[PDB]
């Protein structure tokens, strides 16, 4: 990530010193001893899962106790919880219903 | 042998039949429209939801 000196406003490097490692100028003489840990996360775009669970995947949610779905009222019915994007997004539930004589495809 | 604007004339057993076409052909699409901004539409393998 940029950061900039509050003196002079050049651009921040990262350089070791005696003791500590130092976000340094390279203008004027600021220094800032690293002094605990500090970091940056990117999280970047995953794959796409839509066309990866269709067709009789190996999913595993599946409990005892579960609950059956809301037309067929039968357990006959598998769910699952996926991030869609990176895992800072809240996971979104979806759920498919499979049965003789009936297809569907829920939300 | 010869063409005129009666051989080109919609009689009245297409007029009927086109206004009914038109009506179901976008009203369906009415819904998809619908489907896409503001609900669930079946995303065909292979391409975006547009
Ligand atoms: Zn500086
Ligand atoms: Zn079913």
């Amino acid at each position: 990530m940029l950061l900039f000196c509050p003196g002079c406003g050049n651009g921040l490097i990262v350089e070791e010193g005696q003791r500590c490692h130092r976000f340094s100028c390279n203008t004027c003489p600021y220094v800032h001893n690293i002094t605990r840990k500090v970091t940056n996360r990117k999280y970047p775009k995953l794959k796409e899962v839509d066309d990866v669970l269709g067709g009789a995947a190996a999913w595993e949610n599946v409990d005892s106790t579960a609950e059956s779905c809301p037309k067929c009222e039968h357990p006959r019915a598998y769910f699952m919880q996926l991030q869609t994007r990176s895992a800072d997004e809240p996971m979104t539930t979806f759920y498919k219903c499979c049965n003789a004589q009936c297809g569907h495809r829920w939300r | 042998f010869s063409i005129g604007i009666g051989d080109v004339t919609p009689g009245q057993g297409l007029l009927k039949a086109k206004y009914e076409l038109l009506n179901a052909g976008y009203k369906k699409c009415d819904e998809y429209i619908e489907a896409l901004n503001t609900g669930k539409l079946q995303q065909q393998p292979g391409c975006t939801a547009e």
